[PDB]
């Protein structure tokens, strides 16, 4: 009978995600991931330890759900007090839903390549591979989500940088990305910092940086109900 | 170690 809310989400990816007939599908799959809940994938809610982090455990978890050639399907799990650190998403599109928890979304653009003026500063001050590398970024928005709130797009060309803080504990969302990421396409995922010289949207100055010692991401399994052929 | 995942990229899981 009625397919589960997950499964009629990972069809209406597949449509969406394979032009005329995009918006109204794009649209139809932002009306199912307002519907969705925590408990739609029997994922209960996470409180906080009020214990410190252990060194070995990662600040962040991955369950997949699925994924086509179209799509990537999945949740991300945020300890309290950890960020998903700034990053891109180049030639995708994105929509995520917050499942429980607070986050804070930054969303960003790179902009156009102009280049960093020579009396600039910043602080902390940049080494001088770093000032070569710098390139002219906007901030767009800064907002906190919660269940409640709509999902967030992205796409290729607006809102493509975004950074995601755990709020005043842990937090979750339900991620998709299409196409999915695949480095030996031309798709991979770079971080980014955002520096402080010496009212949105407003202009920033951007820098690629490796991943975070701090930061990495394991899977756990996905205990909700399953995504079929 | 580096891993290529659909959902983050080349990534270093660890
Ligand atoms: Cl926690
Ligand atoms: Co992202």
């Amino acid at each position: 009978n009625m397919a589960s809310l997950i499964q009629r989400i990972a069809r209406q990816a597949s449509l969406t995600f394979r032009q005329p007939g995009f918006p109204e599908n794009l649209s139809k799959l932002k009306s199912l991931l307002t519907q969705l809940r925590a408990e739609d994938l029997n994922i209960a809610p996470r409180k906080a330890t009020l214990q410190p982090l252990p060194p070995n455990l990662p600040p962040v978890t991955y369950m997949h759900i699925y994924e086509t050639d179209g799509f990537s399907l999945g949740v991300f799990l945020l300890k309290s007090g950890t960020s998903i650190p700034l990053h891109d998403h180049p030639g995708m599109h994105g929509m995520l839903k917050v499942l429980y928890g607070t986050v804070r979304i930054s969303c960003m653009d790179k902009l156009d390549p102009r280049a960093l003026p020579p009396e600039q500063q910043f602080e902390p001050p940049l080494q001088p591979r770093e000032r070569e590398a710098v390139r002219p970024g906007v901030l767009r928005s800064r907002a906190e989500y919660t269940e409640a709130s709509g999902p967030c797009i992205l796409t290729p060309h607006r809102d493509n940088l975004h950074q995601i803080d755990a709020v005043e504990g842990p937090a979750a969302f339900l991620d998709i990305l299409a196409p999915p990421y695949d480095p030996d396409d031309g798709r991979d995922c770079h971080y980014y910092r955002v520096l402080e010289p010496v009212d949105l949207p407003r202009e920033v100055w951007l820098l690629e940086t490796p991943q975070a010692d701090d930061f990495w991401c394991e899977g756990e399994p996905y205990p909700g109900p399953k995504v079929f052929p | 170690y580096i891993v290529k995942t659909f959902w983050k990229g080349s990534h270093r899981q660890c």
